[PDB]
């Protein structure tokens, strides 16, 4: 799981 | 009456690798409420550099600057005058914000400090670029989301510690059609990677 996935989890 | 100014926006060059920061979102007329839109600026580009820092520089100097008659009416464009010689380009996008159309800021309408933009500053396109995240089908319900989106991608080079990179992959309208990515990281293969879109 990259960082970028880590960022756009959240956001959805 | 008032002539009403639009400036365009700045094109990002096609299929050439380019170093940008995301910055505040400017809404377009020209993006459909499925497709994924954010504002670059594109960063580093000497070319330009010095044609928009003599553009700041003359407009600082200006001596006719005018009011507006009525008021810049909303979608249209203007300058915005904080202090004496601190003169830049404006568009107000809504009632109550204006975006500073050649740094990517929103920052809010200030009737007083708003006058008309002179017709030899119209010449430069908005420093900004109008973009679109190229090559996706979003699930309906992921749409909503978009605003949350764009937050989480105007965080993500800092997060990364390292300059985005964007590359044109074609226009429709106004809007650059971009992909977006950090290295090996591309954006639209992580939110693909969710399920929230498909690829076209």
């Amino acid at each position: 799981e990259s960082l970028l996935d880590a960022l756009l989890g959240k956001a959805l | 009456p008032d002539s009403m100014v639009l400036l365009s926006s700045s094109w990002l060059p096609l299929n050439k690798d380019i170093e940008v920061e995301v910055v505040d979102y400017l809404p377009s007329s020209s993006v459909a409420p499925d497709l994924f839109a954010l504002t670059l600026l594109r960063i580093n580009d000497s070319s330009m550099k010095e044609k928009y820092d003599s553009m700041h520089e003359k407009m600082n100097a200006y001596a006719q600057i005018v009011p507006f008659d009525s008021e810049l009416e909303i979608g249209y464009d203007g300058v915005f005058r904080d202090a004496p010689r601190s003169v830049r380009r404006v568009r107000r996008i809504s009632a109550t914000k204006l975006y500073l159309v050649d740094f990517g800021k929103i920052i809010n309408y200030e009737k007083a400090k708003c006058f008309q933009l002179p017709k030899v500053f119209q010449s430069m396109p908005t420093r900004v670029s109008l973009c679109g995240l190229d090559g996706l089908t979003w699930s309906p319900v992921a749409i909503p989301s978009f605003d949350n989106i764009r937050e989480v991608v105007k965080k993500w080079g800092q997060m990364e510690n390292s300059t985005l990179h964007a590359m044109a992959c074609g226009f429709q309208g106004s809007i650059n059609m971009i992909n977006l990515f950090c290295g090996k990281s591309i954006l639209a293969d992580r939110l693909q990677r969710k399920g929230v879109c498909e690829y076209l």
